[PDB]
């Protein structure tokens, strides 16, 4: 397994496309009716930095496989997830963040060297795209519905 | 033993910073708050119509650090008209964005607005600790000494599109002949040919400095360059050390050291004028109230000695000749300090002013369709190729030497036929 390089992401294209995550349809808030598609993950094998376990089902399973994936990578080291749906802002329109269908993760120890390989494990996951935001963290999405 | 000040221009709207091109017009510019650059004769008078006019753009504020933030004009503007901003913009708060113009070719009192090309886009979320201040060194790279902007560690774990650049020193070459790309990096550079890390960073451990000192003879041999800052967050002052004949493997530190005593400190500057013979190579640091100060270290031991400068301030200014100004607070004025121990322009700082002249080089006279870089290459805009971009080239291109002409329109010789020959 070769690690994603810095500002890297895969597939090779625009998030937003087929080939990707898909169209964005809209934010997802509580009073409205598509918000019954986010459902809380309690995986024990998961840290929530922190309603940010709330998460598309598809996304929960892409997560949950990574999550495993982690730990079997390194010694004691689990998968932490410092941001997923957005209840309301600190996000810019069209965000995937907005439908629980992104999350933004790092490992447990910090160590900003392994995120190259944490975003190919997320790859090989089967997350839908994923992309070495930055050095603090690595961004990956599923499709919807 | 003390310095005195004189007026030059009053009626001034917001300033925030001067300086020159090195084109021996000894025009000084004059960056203003709101987003406009006037100029200043030798002489002494303001030009009627601005050097740069970008209002529109710069999203400003009375307090709030946000508006027109610095201008580095090219080491050879004389020849390609070159110069770089920095300022706020927006639509997360706004934009730290850092752009290249080019002067008219018609006009050398003025840029040509259309000639736009960003190189940067920094995302911020508040309204301090911005930095943003542009200049070039004595290897020729443009440096940009961003502050942190209060970008929590938090901040940048949890959001997206986030600079990643901010509280950090960036080293570009503009001198390319790369077209794919506004800049290239420095081998020099640390992170140059790096899989894991920003090629743009060149040193972190920033905050919210003021203007930096940057003296570009440092008293020691191996060090070619050295730029000081004074940080308030705590407060303290941190420099930063250059070689020029050095390729960076790792990060260059920063000195944090306490030279200063208690107080703020808007900023300082190295004097390299010719008026003053004894406050030569003088570091000199003063806060918002006119209170100056001067900074010495030492070829032996490396110690600093602080000792007082003898006499609301918004920033600084430097003429060609080295000269420093005062620029204070359409209430707004700039000084010029003076030492009175020697006249104000002594017959060895004589110096004949040749006026700006229009753009004669080549890239500037026949280029079209594209771009000229820094170092005179013209990049093509898409649909042209050739030296000039002049040479039309087709979709699909042309085939059996087949020229293309018009949109698309191949143009196969005798014994060919077909949309592409
Ligand atoms: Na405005
Ligand atoms: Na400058
Ligand atoms: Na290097
Ligand atoms: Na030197
Ligand atoms: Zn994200």
């Amino acid at each position: 397994l070769t690690p994603l390089a810095y500002k890297q992401f895969i597939p090779n294209v625009a998030e937003k496309t087929l080939g990707a995550s898909g169209r964005y349809e809209g934010k997802i808030t509580r009073n409205s009716e598509r918000f019954k598609e986010l459902t809380p993950n309690y995986n024990p094998d998961i840290i929530f930095k922190d309603a940010d376990r709330l998460m598309t089902q598809r996304c929960k399973d892409k997560l949950n496989a990574l999550a495993i994936s982690v730990m079997n990578q390194w010694p004691g080291v689990k998968l932490r997830v410092t941001e997923g749906w957005d209840e309301d802002g600190h996000h810019s329109e069209e965000s995937l963040h907005y439908e629980g269908r992104a999350v933004d993760i790092t490992t447990s120890d910090r160590d900003r060297s392994k995120y190259g390989m944490l975003a190919r494990l997320a790859v090989e996951a089967g997350f839908d795209w994923v992309y070495y935001e930055s050095k603090a963290h690595i961004h990956c999405s599923v499709k919807a519905e | 033993n003390c310095f005195c000040i004189q007026e030059v221009v009053s009626g001034l709207r917001q300033p925030v910073g001067a300086l020159h091109s090195g084109d021996g017009s000894q025009r000084l510019f004059i960056l203003e708050k709101e987003g406009y650059v006037k100029i200043l004769t030798p002489e002494g008078e303001i030009f009627k119509e601005p050097y740069l006019d970008i209002h529109k753009l710069v999203q400003s504020g009375i307090k709030d650090e946000r508006g027109l933030l610095s201008l580095a004009f090219h080491p050879n503007y004389k020849k390609n008209g070159k110069l770089y901003v920095s300022y706020t913009t927006n639509q997360h708060d706004h934009i730290l964005r850092v752009v290249e113009y080019t002067v008219s070719r018609k006009n050398p009192h003025q840029v040509d607005l259309r000639t736009a090309r960003v190189f940067l886009e920094v995302a911020e979320l508040h309204r301090k600790h911005l930095g943003g201040q542009l200049l070039f060194g004595p290897d020729g790279f443009l440096y940009i000494i961003l502050g942190d902007g209060m970008i929590t560690l938090d901040d940048m774990e949890e959001m997206d599109g986030l600079s990643d650049f901010t509280g950090s020193v960036l080293r570009l070459d503009v001198d390319t002949d790369m077209c794919n790309v506004p800049y290239s990096i420095p081998r020099s550079n640390p992170h140059f040919n790096s899989t894991n890390q920003p090629p743009e960073v060149f040193a972190h451990g920033l905050h919210d400095p003021g203007r930096c000192a940057v003296d570009r003879h440092p008293t020691d041999i191996n060090i070619n360059l050295t730029i000081l800052c004074s940080d308030s967050n705590r407060s303290s002052a941190r420099i930063l050390q250059i070689i020029k004949g050095k390729d960076y493997e790792s990060e260059p530190s920063l000195l944090e050291f306490k030279p200063f005593s208690n107080g703020p400190l808007v900023g300082g500057f190295v004097y390299r004028g010719c008026q003053s013979e004894r406050l030569y190579g003088s570091y000199v640091f003063g806060d918002r109230n006119g209170n100056f100060l001067t900074l010495q270290q030492s070829p032996v031991t490396k110690q600093w000695q602080e000792k007082p400068l003898c006499l609301h301030i918004l920033g600084f200014g430097e003429d060609e000749l080295g000269e420093v100004y005062i620029l204070s607070s359409h209430n707004g004025k700039l000084y010029k300090i003076v030492d009175p121990k020697r006249p104000l322009m002594p017959e060895e700082c004589r110096a004949t002013v040749q006026p700006a002249q229009t753009l004669t080089s080549e890239c500037s006279r026949l280029c079209r369709n594209g771009y000229c870089t820094p170092t005179g290459k013209c990049c093509c805009s898409p649909g042209w190729e050739g030296d000039f971009c002049r040479t039309a080239k087709c979709e699909p291109a042309c085939r059996h030497g087949g020229v293309c002409v018009r949109p698309n329109k191949c143009l196969c010789k005798k014994g060919y036929l077909g949309p592409q020959c």
